[PDB]
C-alpha cells in the first residue's frame, strides 16, 4: 500500500490508500489489544520487539487523528508517515541467517 | 600463475559477453540529437569495452 | 548403427568446435552496428557466415544427441548448448520470411560461454566463483530491504516535488532559464529562489529527462 | 563569388544513409543549406539523395536555376529529410552523372 502511490495520484486513489491505511493500521492495534490482554504490559516491555510497536502504533494512529482536518482540497508535518515503513524491520528478524550475521 | 591467468581469463570472457550483448542493444542508438558528447557510448566493440569497464569501476 | 556417432566424440574433434566458438567470437567483435539499419560490406558477409557456424554446432547437437540421449543431453551443462541452437534457427529461419525480429540475435552473444565450459579446467575455477556466491544472499537480502526501506521513504517525503524550474519572465518562449536546470521551490516554501528576472513555474524541468526523481515507486528504487 | 568564380550546375548528393542518424544529418542538412546561400541567381542546381536508392529530396528533378525562390524549395526539402536505409555509392553517383 505504502508502495502503491505515484505522482500525478487521482482523488479517489489518494481517498483509497488512506482507507487501507486506517484498516491496516487499525489491525496493528487488534495487534495490541490482543497481545497486551494476553499477558500484562510489564511483560510487553520486556523484549524490545514488542517496545518497537508501541511508538510504531501509536505513530499511525496520530496521523489518522491528523487526517481529520483537510488543509489541502481533492479538487504541514510529514514525521509521523515514515513510522508505517519503518515497521518492516520487524520482518527482517524472522531470517535465523541474517539477524545473526548482522547482530 | 596458473591459476591468475585463468581468473583473469574468467574475467575478460564476462566483459566480453556483456559488451558483446551491449552492441547489440545500444549499438548505435545512442546517436541523438544534442551536441555529440557521447563519448562513452557503445558503437564498435574496441571502444564498447571501454564503456563497460567504466561501468565495472563506476 | 547408433555407434558409429558416438565412437566420433571419442576422436579429439573437440578442439575444432571450440575453436569455431573463438573463430565465431571473433565473427562478433568485427560486426559494426550501424545506427538505423546502415550495413557496410563486411557485415553482408558476416550473415553469410553466421549459417556456417550454425550448421557446424547444428550437426554436433545430433551428433551428441543421438550418441547420448535425447533426454540426458539437457540434463548436465549443455542446457544452454542446446538453448543457442533451438532459438539461432528461429532467428535464421524467422528473418529470410521477411518487429522484434533483429532484437531476438541477443542470444548468440552467449555463445562465448560453451568456451568456459569446453575446457574442464576452467569450469572449475567458474564454480569456485559461484560457489562463494551462496553466503552473499544474505548480504543481497539485506540490501535489497536496504533499496525497499529507503526507497518508500523517499515516496513519502520527496512526492514529486521536483517539478518547479525557473522559467523567463518574457514570456516569448516557455522554456527553462537556466542552461542547466535545477528544481526551484518558489515563495511559501522552503528551497531555492530564482535571480531579480525570472520566476518558478510549475513546468518540469528539474530531474534530468524525469529519470532521477522520486516521483514513482520504481524510479524510487 | 561573381568574380572568384564562374557559373557552376550544381547537383549536391546529399547521403541520407542509416549512418548519419543524428547530429551528422543536422550537420548535413545546415551544410547544404548554407551552400545552396552560397550559389548565385545565374548557376543552376539541384538535391538528391542516395539511400540504396537515388531520389530527389524535392518536386523539381532536374536543375532548377537556383533561383531565390528555388533555394527556398530545396532548402525546405533539405531540412524534411531523415536517415535510413543502407549506404550505396555506385547508384547514387550513377543516378548523379
Ligand atoms: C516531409 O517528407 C515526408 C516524406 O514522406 C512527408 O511525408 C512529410 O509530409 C513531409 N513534411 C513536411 C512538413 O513537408
Amino acid at each position: 500500500c505504502l508502495a502503491m502511490q505515484h505522482y500525478g495520484q487521482s482523488c479517489l486513489f489518494k481517498i483509497a490508500m488512506n482507507i487501507l491505511n486506517m484498516l491496516f493500521t487499525g489491525l496493528f492495534t487488534v495487534e495490541m489489544i490482543l497481545k497486551l490482554i494476553a499477558f500484562k504490559p510489564k511483560g510487553y516491555f520486556s523484549d524490545p520487539w514488542n517496545v518497537f510497536d508501541f511508538l510504531i502504533v501509536i505513530g499511525s494512529i496520530i496521523d489518522v487523528i491528523l487526517s481529520e482536518v483537510n488543509p489541502a482540497e481533492h479538487t504541514s508535518i510529514t514525521f509521523f508517515r515514515l513510522f508505517r515503513v519503518m515497521r518492516l524491520v520487524k520482518l527482517l528478524s524472522r531470517g535465523e541467517g541474517i539477524r545473526t550475521l548482522l547482530w | 600463475v596458473r591459476s591468475i591467468a585463468s581468473l583473469l581469463l574468467l574475467l575478460f570472457l564476462f566483459i566480453i559477453i556483456f559488451s558483446l550483448l551491449g552492441m547489440q542493444l545500444f549499438g548505435g542508438k545512442f546517436n541523438f540529437d544534442e551536441m555529440q558528447t557521447r563519448r562513452s557510448t557503445f558503437d564498435n566493440f574496441p571502444q564498447s569495452l571501454l564503456t563497460v569497464f567504466q561501468i565495472l569501476t563506476g | 548403427r547408433r555407434a558409429c556417432i558416438s565412437i566420433v566424440e571419442w576422436k579429439p574433434f573437440e578442439i575444432i568446435i571450440l575453436l569455431t566458438i573463438f573463430a565465431n567470437c571473433v565473427a562478433l567483435a568485427i560486426y559494426i552496428p550501424f545506427p538505423e539499419d546502415d550495413s557496410n560490406a563486411t557485415n553482408s558477409n558476416l550473415e553469410r557466415v553466421e549459417y556456417l557456424f550454425l550448421i557446424i554446432f547444428t550437426v554436433e547437437a545430433f551428433l551428441k544427441v543421438i550418441a547420448y540421449g535425447l533426454l540426458f543431453h539437457p540434463n548436465a551443462y549443455l542446457r544452454n548448448g542446446w538453448n543457442l541452437l533451438d532459438f539461432i534457427i528461429v532467428v535464421v529461419g524467422l528473418f529470410s520470411a521477411i518487429f522484434d525480429v533483429k532484437a531476438l540475435r541477443a542470444f548468440r552473444v552467449l555463445r562465448p560461454l560453451r568456451l568456459v565450459s569446453g575446457v574442464p579446467s576452467l569450469q572449475v575455477v567458474l564454480n569456485s566463483i559461484i560457489k562463494a556466491m551462496v553466503p552473499l544472499l544474505h548480504i543481497a537480502l539485506l540490501v535489497l530491504f536496504v533499496i525497499i526501506i529507503y526507497a518508500i521513504i523517499g515516496l513519502e517525503l520527496f512526492m514529486g516535488k521536483m517539478h518547479k524550474t525557473c522559467y523567463n519572465q518574457e514570456g516569448i518562449a516557455d522554456v527553462p532559464a537556466e542552461d542547466d536546470p535545477s528544481p526551484c521551490a518558489l515563495e511559501t516554501g522552503h528551497g531555492r529562489q530564482c535571480q531579480n528576472g525570472t520566476v518558478c513555474k510549475p513546468g518540469w524541468d528539474g530531474p534530468k529527462h524525469g529519470i532521477t526523481n522520486f516521483d514513482n515507486f520504481a524510479f524510487a528504487m | 563569388i561573381q568574380g572568384a568564380a564562374s557559373p557552376k550546375d550544381m547537383l549536391i548528393l546529399v547521403d541520407v544513409s542509416g549512418s548519419v542518424s543524428g547530429l551528422t544529418l543536422k550537420l548535413i542538412r545546415t551544410s547544404v543549406s548554407e551552400m545552396l546561400e552560397t550559389l548565385s541567381d545565374d548557376d543552376f542546381v539541384n538535391v538528391a539523395s542516395f539511400n540504396s536508392n537515388a531520389q530527389d529530396v524535392s518536386c523539381f528533378q532536374h536543375l532548377v536555376q537556383a533561383n531565390v525562390r528555388n533555394k527556398k524549395v530545396l532548402k525546405d526539402a533539405v531540412n524534411n529529410i531523415t536517415a535510413k536505409g543502407i549506404t550505396d555509392y555506385k547508384k547514387g553517383f550513377s543516378f548523379a552523372f
